[PDB]
């Protein structure tokens, strides 16, 4: 009870290494994929669009939940350095087609039933 | 009346080839060379 | 074994699959949980599974055993157990002319030994138990997504996942690409209740609760 | 001894020149390897059980024809190069200790089907 | 039992290596290759002149939905729903309710040409060889919405193919 | 000679369709002279061979 | 009802792509050995299961 | 089949086969299209009695596996016997 | 292959995804007349694979 | 019957059809509304009663195997005919 196998990181604090590591490939990726994907952002959105994502995540405690967080995103890296992702595949982060949904409970009420 | 089905006839169906039949043709290697030969000596006579 | 509808038993080979079944759970008692034959007459091997790498290497390689041919790996998701996932492998001997299956389990979250070291057919299936299921295989060559698309979120054969997923595609003009938008069905999938309220088969019955 | 076989049919499988002394020596490896597991472990009696019988055969039957009948593994280089496969098992049992009791049991009903 | 394929040891005897001396200078084996396809152009060939000429079919096959009537112009559906139930694609919605003179009949019955999969289940599952898949095959659209059939359009294909449909379950229902 | 009927059978095709006329319209509309027995005619005019 | 039927499997010698189609070829062959068999040894009866 | 006699021989010299025996075109040999009604035969179960369905009930005789080994001198065995090895086909053993 | 997708055709009423075999036996039985036109077309098919 | 609402579309033998003021009449300009024009309810009302001199009588639709399953109507009652769940043919019984 309460001893598991772990994956990669035996602890939170080696876990965050694992974080920082991917964090740095992700920031130094950027200005690449906004050239080779011409892609008609900024760097700095790009940039601010990976802050986002991995704020996202910024309240997981489980090492384990960690290691595979670091894992799918190692994956996406990959996908985006090779080119294997089409210039859709990348703005699919950034939903430019999507028309903003309402977050106040008024805006909401006029719109539908949904929460 | 009586059943009818699909079935094949009363003796069954003839032999059906299936076995490779590349049959052999042409002349041996001796007489093609001897034709291309004099046909060389008649072109440079 | 004469009435024609009846599909007829081999007691030969189901005495046979018994006896073997003992036998790999006597050589391998450290990683053996479960042994059985159904009733058709397909072995099946229940191991822990840290078992995974020595029970297949002894399958494999032990010169009564020769199941030198991995005919399949698959995973089966089962929510109601501690452990939802079931890693299944198919082994087929050419030497005996013999099937066996070998069966562990995993979570969310425990990682399951690579068996390409056993098996180079495994490199994929596990890919797509990965792709497909989420589960993780340590020291796996190179594991990455394999049926699903680029970026795709999810595990599409989760018994939890929708049928119909969370986003589709379209060709957006204005942005003169395609694009991802949250799922919209002109006709939602019609849900049927086919169960019927009767029990089929009392040789299944389980115990009250 | 009879007339040396000029392929095995199986590609990547060369002939044996020496397909009997070839086989004295794995199988003598086999059971030198055999001593180092504990006397009790089943895969050692079973599997010294089985070696000792194919020892056997190799001993008495100079013919390779006649010997492939007795033991019935296909070609004799396949008999090799299964006695190298038990050779490295056996080389890797020892290390994996699988004789020792079951680490550890499932949960209550992980092989109950249907749920 | 088992064969080889690929297992022959060629003739050493300088009559067969002559043979194959001239196959490799004279290009034999490549000649008779050429004599092949020689053939084949003083053949008949195998086209039809469509739209003139169609290729043939049987009684079972599988085209176009249409919705038959008994003799006296009632509709064979009753409203049952076992070709809703069977339907592997889903492509078949009904509604029904009692008609003014309180028959079972329906008041919808769709059929997405675009879900459905050509398979006969549904007229394998009717009870009163109501929908059938006729013989009409060739009934392309130039527009999506057209694939989308409702009752009106199955009835007036069962009115208008019935002809050729009672023929064709006249020819096959005693294999059903 | 069988090579005359060959001929032969081809001019005998121009007069199965009733003259130049009725053979052109045929080759143009159909891409095909072959003549047939006309085994009827529907309401719509359609002639099956 | 394979075990009913007469054929021979084709075995390659090289592993190659031109034993792999000499094997499809000789197959092809074996079908048609197959079909005779099964054209001359179909009998009457059912053809589903007799259990509704 | 409405190929001249000089034809006929050319494609035949040229393939090296007598083509016209096996023609890949079908012609009247093939059944006709309009058949017989069929009157098509009953399985073993269509009897008036002793064709009770509990004695012919496949699905209700199968059964759950029958564990072996549970958690919750003995002689070697394999899988099965080794299998018995192919014999060289006599129709045609070399290709 | 077309003239075989007609065997297909006259069995189940599809050319290519006939949903023919099924669990318990086949769908149908065999319309009179086509094991005759399988035999016709078996009869000449090894000319064909020779051609090849 | 076909009939045409006030606007002028064709009413189905479903009882369908737009209101004056429905944006999906937009559908049919340039086009048609499809209606099939024989309906059912008419056809089978036009078919005569068939007098039978026993208390039951049985409908398989017609043809057989080509109809429908065999049902079994009673004629007892004399108000009314006994009508066919499957096909709408009425019975009725001779001199009760
Ligand atoms: C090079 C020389 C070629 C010779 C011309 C071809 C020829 O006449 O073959 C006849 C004849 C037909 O051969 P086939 O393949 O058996 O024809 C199938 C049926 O028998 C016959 O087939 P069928 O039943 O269809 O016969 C009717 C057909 C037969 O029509 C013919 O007469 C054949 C075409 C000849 C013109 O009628 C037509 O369709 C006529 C319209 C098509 C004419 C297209 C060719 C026109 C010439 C183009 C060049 C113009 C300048 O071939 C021979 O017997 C040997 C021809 C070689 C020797 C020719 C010189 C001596
Ligand atoms: C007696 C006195 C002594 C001297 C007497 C000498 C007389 C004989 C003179 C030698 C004859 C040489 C003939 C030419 C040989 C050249 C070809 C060759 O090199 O063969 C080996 C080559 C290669 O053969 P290979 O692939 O098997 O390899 C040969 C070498 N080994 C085996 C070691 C690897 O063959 C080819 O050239 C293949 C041809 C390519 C395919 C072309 C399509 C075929 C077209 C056929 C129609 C041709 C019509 C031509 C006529 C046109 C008219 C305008
Ligand atoms: C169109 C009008 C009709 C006539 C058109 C001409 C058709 C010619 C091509 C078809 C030939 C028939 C096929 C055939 O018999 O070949 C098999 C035969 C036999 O094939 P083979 O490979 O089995 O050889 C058998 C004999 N051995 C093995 C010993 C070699 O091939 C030949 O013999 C052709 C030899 C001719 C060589 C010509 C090459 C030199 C060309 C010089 C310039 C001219
Ligand atoms: C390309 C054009 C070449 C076409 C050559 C024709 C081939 C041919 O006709 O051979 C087929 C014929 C088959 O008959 P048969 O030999 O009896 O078969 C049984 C044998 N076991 O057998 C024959 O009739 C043999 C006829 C061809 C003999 C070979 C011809 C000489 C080839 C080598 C010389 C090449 C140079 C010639 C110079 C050309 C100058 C114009
Ligand atoms: C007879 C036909 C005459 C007309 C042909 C004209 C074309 C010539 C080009 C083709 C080559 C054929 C001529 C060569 C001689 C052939 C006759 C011959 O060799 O004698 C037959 C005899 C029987 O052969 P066998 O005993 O069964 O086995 C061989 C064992 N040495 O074989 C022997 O045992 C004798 C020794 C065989 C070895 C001699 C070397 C032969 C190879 C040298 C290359 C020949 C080609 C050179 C020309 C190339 C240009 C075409
Ligand atoms: C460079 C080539 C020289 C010719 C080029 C110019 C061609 C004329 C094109 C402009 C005039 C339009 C002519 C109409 C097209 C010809 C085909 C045709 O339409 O046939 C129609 C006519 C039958 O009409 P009909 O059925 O009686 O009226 C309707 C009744 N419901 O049946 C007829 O055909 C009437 C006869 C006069 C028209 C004949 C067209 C001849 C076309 C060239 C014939 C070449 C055939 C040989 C081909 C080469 C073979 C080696
Ligand atoms: C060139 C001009 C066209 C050739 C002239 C027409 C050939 C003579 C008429 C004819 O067809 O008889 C030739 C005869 C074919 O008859 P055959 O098929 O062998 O036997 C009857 C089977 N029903 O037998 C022949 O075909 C003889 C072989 C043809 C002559 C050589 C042509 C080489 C080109
Ligand atoms: C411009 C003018 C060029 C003419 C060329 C003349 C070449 C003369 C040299 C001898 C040729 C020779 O010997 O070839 C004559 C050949 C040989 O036939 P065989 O002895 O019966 O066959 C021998 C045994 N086989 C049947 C196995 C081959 O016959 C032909 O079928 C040649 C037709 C061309
Ligand atoms: S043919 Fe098959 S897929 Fe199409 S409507 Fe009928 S049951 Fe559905
Ligand atoms: S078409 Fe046939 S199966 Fe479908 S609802 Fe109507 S009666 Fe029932
Ligand atoms: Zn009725």
């Amino acid at each position: 009870s309460t001893s598991v196998k772990p994956i990669f990181s035996r602890d939170m604090n080696e876990a965050k290494r694992r974080v920082r590591e991917l964090y740095r490939a992700w920031y130094r990726e950027v200005p690449n994929t906004v050239h080779l994907f011409q892609l008609d952002i900024s760097v700095k959105q790009g940039r601010d669009k990976v802050r986002e994502m991995f704020k996202k995540n910024a309240h997981i405690t489980d090492p384990r939940v960690v290691d595979l967080l670091v894992i799918k995103g190692k994956m996406e890296l990959e996908e985006t350095i090779k080119v294997w992702k089409q210039r859709t595949h990348v703005m699919r982060f950034f939903h430019e087609t999507e028309a903003p949904r309402p977050k106040d409970f008024l805006s909401k009420f006029y719109v539908g039933h949904d929460p | 009346s009586k059943v009818k089905q699909d079935m094949p006839p009363v003796g069954g169906y003839g032999p059906i080839d299936y076995k490779r039949n590349l049959p052999r043709r042409g002349l041996s290697g001796y007489s093609m060379f001897a034709v291309g030969i004099g046909a060389l000596l008649f072109g440079y006579w | 074994d004469t009435r024609p509808t009846v599909r007829p038993r081999n007691d030969v080979a189901h005495k046979q699959l018994s006896a073997f079944g003992e036998y790999v759970a006597e050589i391998l008692p450290k990683y053996v949980q479960q042994v059985q034959v159904s009733c058709f007459n397909e072995l099946e091997i229940c191991i822990h599974p840290d078992g995974v790498i020595p029970v297949l290497t002894f399958l494999r390689d032990h010169s009564n055993a020769q199941f030198k041919s991995l005919a399949d790996l698959t995973a089966v998701d089962i929510p109601t157990r501690q452990n939802r996932f079931e890693i299944v492998y198919n082994l087929l001997s050419l030497r005996f002319n013999s099937r066996i299956r070998v069966k562990t389990y995993t979570d969310e979250l425990t990682p399951i030994e690579s068996s390409v070291p056993v098996y180079k057919a495994a490199n994929w299936y596990e890919r797509e138990i990965w792709d497909m299921f989420g589960v993780f295989f340590a020291n796996h060559p190179d594991l990455r997504r394999i049926l699903t698309d680029y970026g795709f979120e999810g595990h599409p054969f989760r018994k939890d996942f929708p049928l119909s997923g969370y986003v589709e595609l379209r060709y957006d003009d204005e942005v003169k690409r395609v694009v991802a938008e949250p799922v919209e069905l002109a006709q939602e999938f019609r849900k049927f209740d086919l169960n019927s309220p009767w029990e089929a088969f009392p040789a299944y019955r389980q115990p009250p609760e | 001894a009879g007339l040396l076989k000029k392929t095995t049919g199986l590609v990547g499988l060369a002939v044996c020149e020496t397909p009997h002394e070839r086989l004295k020596i794995l199988y003598t490896k086999i059971l030198d390897v055999l001593g180092h597991i504990p006397k009790n472990a089943a895969y050692r009696k079973y599997t010294e059980q089985i070696t000792n019988e194919k020892l056997s055969m190799v001993k008495a039957e100079p013919d390779v024809k006649k010997l492939e009948e007795r033991l019935q593994g296909g070609q004799i280089e396949e008999v090799i190069l299964q006695a190298e496969n038990e050779l490295s098992l056996a080389r890797k049992m020892i290390q994996w200790k699988p004789w020792e009791p079951l680490v550890e049991e499932p949960p209550a009903s992980q092989w109950k089907w249907p749920i | 039992t088992y064969k080889y394929v690929n297992l022959r040891e060629p003739s050493m005897d300088m009559k067969s290596v002559t043979d194959r001396a001239a196959q490799t200078l004279l290009w034999t084996e490549l000649i008779r290759g050429l004599g092949m396809t020689l053939s084949y152009l003083f053949r008949e060939p195998a086209t039809i002149n469509y739209p003139f000429e169609k290729g043939p079919l049987s009684p079972r096959f599988r085209g176009e939905h249409a919705l038959r009537r008994y003799p006296s112009g009632e509709e064979r559906c009753i409203a049952c729903k076992l070709c809703e139930a069977v339907c592997p694609a889903q492509a078949i919605t009904i509604e029904a309710e009692p008609r003014a003179d309180g028959s079972r009949r329906t008041t919808r019955y769709d059929i997405d040409m675009t879900k459905c999969i050509y398979c006969g289940f549904c007229q394998e599952a009717c009870p009163v060889d109501a929908i059938v898949e006729g013989p009409n095959f060739e009934f392309s659209t130039e527009t999506h919405e057209e694939l989308l059939y409702n009752k009106e359009k199955l009835l007036n294909n069962g009115d208008k193919w019935e002809a050729e449909i009672a023929a064709n379950i006249q020819a096959d229902y005693l294999y059903r | 000679m069988e090579l005359l009927q060959v001929l032969k059978r081809g001019l005998q095709q121009v007069s199965g369709h009733g003259g130049l006329r009725g053979y052109l319209r045929v080759l143009f509309r159909a891409n095909d002279v072959r003549v047939g027995t006309l085994v009827g005619e529907d309401k719509y005019g359609n002639k099956y061979y | 009802v394979y075990d009913q039927v007469e054929f021979d499997v084709p075995i390659g010698s090289r592993g190659d792509c031109y034993d792999r189609y000499l094997c499809r070829v000789e197959e092809m062959r074996q079908s048609i050995r197959i079909i005779s068999q099964c054209l001359n040894k179909m009998p009457p009866g059912e053809i589903k299961v007799d259990d509704a | 089949a409405s190929a001249t006699r000089f034809i006929q021989w050319l494609r035949n010299w040229a393939s090296g086969r007598d083509l016209q025996a096996k023609l890949q075109l079908r012609y009247q040999e093939i059944s006709k299209r309009t058949q017989p009604p069929p009157k098509l035969p009953v399985g073993p179960s269509h009897k008036l009695s002793n064709n009770y369905y509990c004695t012919r009930d496949g699905r209700r005789e199968a059964m759950p596996p029958s564990i072996v080994m549970s958690s919750q001198e003995k002689k070697a065995v394999s899988p099965a016997p080794p299998i018995k090895r192919w014999e060289l086909s006599q129709d045609e053993p070399y290709l | 292959r077309e003239k075989m997708f007609e065997f297909y055709e006259r069995v189940s009423g599809a050319r290519m995804h006939a949903a023919y075999v099924r669990p318990g036996g086949v769908h149908q039985d065999l319309p009179l007349g086509l094991m005759d036109d399988i035999y016709e077309f078996s009869k000449n098919f090894s000319l064909r694979i020779d051609e090849l | 019957g076909v009939r045409t609402s006030p606007t002028g579309e064709k009413v189905t033998h479903t009882g369908q059809v737009y209101d004056d003021g429905d944006y999906r009449k937009v559908r049919f300009v340039g086009r048609q509304k499809e209606v099939n024009e024989n309906f059912a309810i008419d056809l089978i009302a036009e078919q005569p009663v068939s007098q039978v001199g026993s208390r039951v009588i049985s409908c398989d639709g017609g043809g057989g195997a080509l109809g429908h399953p065999r049902v079994y109507i009673n004629l007892d009652k004399e108000t009314k005919t006994g009508t066919c769940g499957y096909c709408g043919l009425q019975f009725r019984q001779q001199h009760h």
